[PDB]
């Protein structure tokens, strides 16, 4: 084992000559890059350890385990502002990749920075990424109890994914809380938009039947059978 | 059946870390800013010294658990199979790969 | 001189094909003393192949065989492919089916030689690289303990650097090698830079004293 | 909403969306004849100055066949004539010129957003 | 409608998924007449890898191939004029000059050669590519050529002095296709790093990097009018507006899989030859796939042989010469006496499920 | 000549020596371009998640298919994905067209006596004996069918 | 008999119909010479 | 080992930063110094 | 860029007191002291009858990155050495 600093200085030269030799022959082999970048973290020289990950990103910046390991290397040494810059370059280079967005979130979740995940989610849901992002963004506000904020999301979420399983998710939100004045307002908005946008042909016959039935069976539980009954006539006439 | 795509597995591992973060807040309950520079465009965020240690220790501990789970999986992988003749560990490792293909 | 096959040589040949493959028969005969690469190929393709068909004769098989030997008279390599069977077995049963109408002392040393040759896979270049790497570390271990024993006497002698092979050879210990600094970030890593430098300088102070 | 801009500034939604989808008759004009000539005469003058650099620097004597002073310094405090030295035809011209090899750093000031679309992603074990 | 803007009150009123979708149904694509096979030419000993047309007077086309030889075919009768040997590996791209009687051809043997078509001999060879060269493009009105290949660089060659004048260094993979336009950006390139670059050849740097494709951008094609390029990855074809680098339109290429070639017509017909043999014709200004054909290989060949490798239109634009892997050259005629009625093509039906638009 | 000799003394030789193709290294450069074309077409048929490991294993089926072709052994991998088996057979036939046509071309040179290398006479003998048996084995199956 | 369905002309070409020295582009000779 | 397939080709990015040598090749000697233009 | 190159960074006190200075340009003169890579050697004399040739020792890129002159390698403003400059800041 290493005794003094001069034996350490000769130990570090032998490994760094070795690893830089295999990376000179193989620019590729991302696993070889990380094992030499992990070596420099063990030597407690983070200036070198940042450099190998930066050099490895110049070879293959689309390799996701390389991004996560360099982010985790900045987090394990408590360099939080080095990680914020790094995850910012992660999501600005590869905005499609879901892992890089969830990595930004659960670190700022871990720091209880609720205004930074909210600013992050507003940007991420502006690029129209998919239903996994929005559903984790409506689950974020339920944690924060922001009931007025999560109602603003479903206003935008039905405009990004116009389909009944996003509209019926919003009425499963409102009927979970029992607010009757808010639920039929969503129900009135959902059935008018099918009528307003009839010519676009984006809701199928089986798909509009889920909206009419879930409207009617809710009105049956609200003891107003005459509204349950009349909407069946307008829907059959509106769609014969 | 199928494998899990990298969008779902990112979501599921996101939810597991939220549940684990929720129980850390539950256990911390039971046991008891942004300033932008004028000179530069650089931005400064006030943080507690806790929850940065707690994130770093958690990332280290998860790395320990996954390392030892794979290490124990290494132990089982070289102690289970002994039927086919081999030459080294890498032979049995490659012929486990051919058994996985069947 | 034409030998018969012992069960020892039978097992060496099966393990040889398992490693070398079916087309390298001079590789197989190298393990197998007293036997020819032709003889090794002939046995595996007539006897030892587990794909071959050494079993009982259903009455479909006997009717098919007497059909084929009547339609293709005396063409046994053809018939054995139509029957998907070995050929002299197919003759042996056709000989029998018509008779229905009636009115270690040395070997283990070869096996010890075969057991070692199958389990040594490297060649000249890899075994030599192993030897040079073990001898290089042995020279390294020698020079370090030299320096420690001189340090026992108090007289300090530094480790010599490796000699440059070519002109622009890089001392990787000397400098940050190809310093690709990270892109300038907005979140202001200023307190973090101070704490790593203090922690890295603290780490270098620990190595001089306690020795890692 | 304390830092609304400073997350992923280089990527916008407008880069994803097509432009002919709003009107199929959007006019992308061809370059005008006065515009190709301003670009040709700039390109041809730049490349002819490059070919003359390669031919003059070659040691072949038969390459002049096929082919800036008084600059200001110190905020024009000193007018300085720039002249050339008459080279010895036997000494090697370009004394600092060797065949040496250089690795080059990459200048990365801005990140290029890799603008794919989202996600038809279901797949069995067929591949 | 106005209901969406008064209730779901937007900040842009275009960036909704509905307001984009209703404008696609509000517009109809131009009708184009369908295409049919007219002549099959069997002359090569290997695959046909590249086809170039005579840019002046339109008499002949030339097909470099996998049997290392370029053959010159008459366009009208289909007969064989001459054979140009002189590469030792497969000819990958062929370009004929309009201002010159010069024929430029690259191959996988690292060679870029010029050909005096008044003499049919190799003159003026070029040197410097580290690996095999894949494409040629002759600059209009500058006397350059642009070659690129597996070296991830674009060498801009002076014709007369044979000098690698400008090397454009930006890519990360082998370059599949290169184009030359008369104004900035004067070189358009596509490589296997899923990028399309727009080059400023005087500075030697990229004006705009187009990172929109997912996989290797195998083929681009310049529009003869309206100043745009269309690039084809392994399923998505995207038309690009040069001088801004703007994504003009996103085509309806679904399950096309590996497009081996593109060619754009004067009449806004975009061809997309795929490796699966399925060749499809699109409306250029809209993106509507209005015809999808499949080819027949030969009397006997493999099922992989049904693949279009290279394609061009002639100068009139009414003919489509495609070279395929079955050692054949197929000429595709857009049939006359078809109307908007009785030959509508495929129906214009955009969807929300595909996020293409 | 001496001007290149003296400038090589004062400056050293250039590091950018790009070797042209030659008769010496035509079979080697043919394979480097054939392996890149197969590695491209398979990596584009892949849906996702393919790395330098998975691209490395698939190119060995290309080599195994060419050895089965020369042996006239049917190359059938159980569990092979049918688009990828379609790609490899497309290029094995592509290499086979060059392999056979070079055997016809060099045979005509040996009869004329027109400067064939001593190695190539042994190589052309080795190519025709595979073509003769492959024509022989095919003639055996046409009688059998 | 022949594939592709009789609208398609299939032709197999194994010999050149031009001389190799025939110029593929005719040379521009403006002034008439009598030498 | 020691006999390997290429994972990638030698890029022209590396030769672009090198300093030139200016050695005189026989095939870069001046020849066909006049271009022919089409009518 | 070999045909587009910056003008040389030289001090005022290197040039001295005279108005017009005849400077000699050699396009690939010596190699840099710092980067060991060739550059355009400028050299000149203060007066016509001087006896000391003042050469540019470093290239313009090494002179820009340090913000020093090419001849005496002092800082362009403040005219101090680099080691004293980085100690005052
Ligand atoms: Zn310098
Ligand atoms: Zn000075």
């Amino acid at each position: 084992d290493i005794l003094d600093l001069e034996e350490l200085r000769e130990y570090q030269r032998r490994k760094r000559t070795e690893y830089e030799g295999y990376l000179k022959r193989n620019r590729l082999d991302m696993g070889q890059w990380i094992r030499y970048a992990q070596f420099e973290i063990e030597q407690h020289d983070m200036r070198r350890a940042r450099s190998i990950f930066e050099r490895a990103l110049l070879v293959d910046s689309s390799f996701i385990p390389l991004w996560i390991r360099y982010i985790d290397a900045e987090l394990k040494v408590k360099c939080i502002n080095h990680a914020r810059n790094l995850m910012n370059r992660a999501i600005s280079t590869l905005p499609r990749v879901d892992k890089l967005w969830y990595k930004y979130l659960i670190v700022e979740e871990s720091l209880n920075n609720v205004e930074i995940v909210r600013s992050l989610y507003t940007k991420w849901c502006s690029l129209e990424p998919g239903v996994n992002a929005w559903n984790s963004f409506v689950d974020f506000e339920i944690r924060q109890k922001n009931w007025n904020g999560v109602r603003e999301i479903y206003s935008k979420y039905v405009m990004a994914h116009p389909q009944m399983q996003t509209w019926l998710k919003w009425v499963r939100f409102e009927n979970r809380h029992g607010n009757t004045e808010f639920t039929r307002s969503v129900y009135s908005l959902a059935i008018d938009t099918v009528a307003n946008l009839q010519n676009l042909q984006i809701w199928s016959d089986m798909e509009v039947a889920k909206l009419v039935n879930s409207f009617a069976h809710w009105e049956a539980a609200q003891q107003e059978y005459e509204r349950s009954s009349a909407l069946y006539q307008i829907a059959i006439e509106k769609w014969p | 059946r199928g494998g899990i795509s990298y969008d779902q597995l990112a979501k599921l591992s996101y939810e597991k870390t939220l549940r684990n973060l929720a129980t850390q807040t539950q256990n911390s309950s039971k046991q008891d800013k942004v300033q932008k520079d004028t000179k530069t465009g650089k931005i400064t965020i006030a943080d507690d010294d806790k929850l940065v240690n707690k994130l770093a220790v958690s990332l280290q501990s998860e790395s320990k658990k996954r390392y030892e789970a794979r290490k124990r999986q290494m132990q089982n992988a070289k102690t289970l199979y002994g039927v086919e003749s081999f030459i080294n560990d890498k032979n049995k490792q490659f012929n486990e790969k051919l058994s996985r293909e069947s | 001189k034409g030998g018969v096959w012992t069960n020892v040589e039978d097992q060496i040949l099966k393990a040889a094909v398992q490693k070398y493959g079916t087309h390298q028969w001079s590789k197989v005969a190298s393990l197998l003393q007293k036997k020819t690469a032709r003889q090794s190929e002939l046995r595996w393709n007539e006897y030892l192949n587990p794909k071959l068909n050494f079993t009982e004769f259903s009455k479909e098989e006997d009717a098919q065989l007497l059909d084929l030997a009547r339609e293709l008279p005396n063409q046994w390599r053809t018939i054995a492919d139509m029957m998907a069977r070995p050929a002299q077995v197919c003759v042996e049963r056709y000989n029998r089916l018509l008779e229905s109408e009636d009115s270690e002392d040395e070997e283990k040393e070869m096996l010890a030689e075969a057991r070692a040759r199958l389990l040594n896979t490297q060649g000249k270049k890899a075994t030599r690289k192993i030897r040079e790497r073990m001898l290089e570390e042995s020279k390294r271990i020698a020079e370090l303990q030299k320096r420690r024993e001189l340090k026992q006497a108090g007289i300090n002698v530094a480790i010599k650097k490796p000699k440059k092979k070519y002109g622009t050879d890089i001392d990787y210990n000397e400098d940050i090698v190809y310093e690709q600094a990270p892109m300038p970030g907005i979140y202001d890593t200023s307190t973090e830079d101070r704490q790593i430098k203090k922690k890295f300088e603290q780490f270098e102070r620990k190595v001089n004293r306690k020795g890692l | 909403a304390i830092l609304t801009d400073q997350i992923a500034k280089n990527v916008k939604l407008d880069d994803f969306i097509p432009k002919r989808q709003s009107n199929f008759e959007l006019s992308v004009p061809l370059p005008t004849k006065a515009e190709i000539q301003e670009c040709t005469a700039r390109t041809k003058s730049y490349i002819q100055r490059l070919v003359n650099a390669k031919l003059a620097n070659s040691n072949n004597r038969a390459s002049s066949r096929y082919v800036a002073p008084a600059n200001l310094l110190l905020n024009n405090s000193h007018h300085i004539e720039v002249v050339s030295k008459q080279m010895d035809p036997l000494l090697p011209r370009f004394v600092g010129k060797k065949a040496r090899k250089v690795v080059a750093p990459t200048e990365n000031d801005e990140v290029v957003p890799v603008l794919h679309m989202d996600g038809g992603e279901a797949d069995p074990n067929e591949w | 409608s106005a209901f969406v803007n008064k209730i779901f009150q937007p900040e842009v009123a275009e960036e909704l998924i509905v307001n984009r979708y209703e404008k696609l149904l509000s517009q109809r694509p131009e009708w184009h007449a369908p295409w049919k096979l007219s002549r099959v030419i069997n002359g090569h000993l290997g695959w046909v890898r590249c086809v170039a047309i005579d840019p002046v007077d339109n008499e002949w086309f030339i097909t470099g191939s996998n049997d290392t030889t370029m053959k010159v075919w008459d366009l009208a009768t289909g007969k064989l004029k001459t054979t140009l040997a002189g590469h030792v590996m497969t000819v990958r791209d062929v370009a004929v000059s309009d201002r010159h009687p010069y024929l430029f051809s690259v191959s996988e043997d690292k060679t870029v050669k010029c050909w005096d078509l008044e003499k049919n001999q190799i003159i003026r060879d070029y040197y410097g590519h580290l690996s095999g060269v894949r494409t040629v493009s002759i600059h209009p009105t500058l006397d350059l050529i642009a070659t690129a290949g597996r070296d991830s660089v674009i060498k801009l060659w002076d014709m007369r002095t044979r000098i690698p004048v400008i090397t454009l260094v930006g890519h990360k993979g082998p370059i599949n296709q290169v184009q030359c336009t008369p104004v900035d950006p004067q070189v358009v390139s596509s490589s296997t790093d899923a990028t399309v670059r727009l080059w400023d050849v005087v500075a030697g740097k990229t004006m705009k990097v187009l990172t929109h494709h997912k996989r290797s951008v195998r083929a681009t094609a310049l529009h003869p009018k309206e100043f745009s390029v269309a690039s084809a990855c392994t399923d998505d074809i995207r038309s690009w507006g040069l001088a801004e680098g703007s994504l003009l339109t996103n085509f309806e290429s679904e399950k096309t899989g590996i497009i081996n070639t593109l060619s754009i017509n004067q009449d806004d017909v975009l061809f997309a030859g795929g490796d699966n043999g399925v060749l499809s014709f699109y409306d250029y200004k809209s993106g509507h796939k209005y015809q999808s054909l499949a080819t027949r290989e030969m009397v006997g060949s493999l099922e992989g042989e049904r693949s279009v490798l290279c394609s061009t239109f002639d100068k009139t634009g009414l003919r489509l010469i495609t070279g395929e892997a079955d050692k054949s050259i197929k000429i595709w005629k857009q049939d006359e006496t078809a109307t908007k009625e009785s030959e509508p093509g495929l129906a214009w039906n955009p969807n929300l499920s595909a996020k293409r638009f | 000549y001496i001007g290149n000799l003296i400038t090589r003394q004062f400056e050293g030789r250039s590091n950018e020596i790009v070797k042209t193709t030659t008769k010496q290294r035509l079979d080697a450069y043919y394979d480097l371009e054939l392996r890149n074309s197969v590695m491209d077409d398979i990596l584009e048929m892949m849906p996702e998640s393919i790395r330098q490991k998975k691209a490395r294993t698939i190119l060995q089926h290309l080599s195994e298919a060419w050895r089965c072709w020369k042996a006239n052994i049917p190359w059938d991998v159980p569990g092979m994905p049918a688009p990828i088996k379609k790609i490899i057979e497309r290029y094995i036939k592509s290499k086979a067209d060059a392999w056979v046509s070079a055997a016809h071309y060099n045979r005509e040179r040996i009869k004329r006596g027109a400067h064939v290398e001593k190695t190539m006479v042994k190589k052309n003998l080795g190519r025709l004996t595979r073509l003769w048996i492959k024509n022989e084995q095919e003639r055996q199956r046409q009688i059998q069918k | 008999e022949h594939p592709y369905g009789k609208e398609v002309e299939v032709l197999m070409e194994t010999k050149n119909t031009q001389s190799p020295q025939t110029p593929l582009v005719e040379p521009v000779t403006e002034r008439t010479k009598l030498q | 080992t020691s006999h390997r397939p290429q994972l990638e080709a030698r890029s022209g990015a590396k030769a672009a930063a090198y300093t030139p040598t200016g050695i005189e090749h026989a095939r870069l000697l001046p020849g066909h110094t006049t271009l022919k233009y089409r009518k | 860029d070999e045909i587009n190159e910056p003008p040389p960074n030289i001090c005022e006190q290197c040039l001295g007191d005279e108005a017009n200075i005849r400077m000699t340009k050699i396009p690939q003169g010596s190699e840099c002291k710092i980067c060991t890579l060739p550059f355009t050697l400028y050299h000149f004399k203060t007066s016509k009858r001087s006896n000391n040739i003042i050469k540019t020792l470093i290239c313009v890129r090494c002179a820009t990155q340090r913000n020093i002159c090419q001849c005496c390698m002092l800082d362009s403003r403040w005219h101090i050495p680099i080691q004293l400059r980085d100690h005052l800041i």
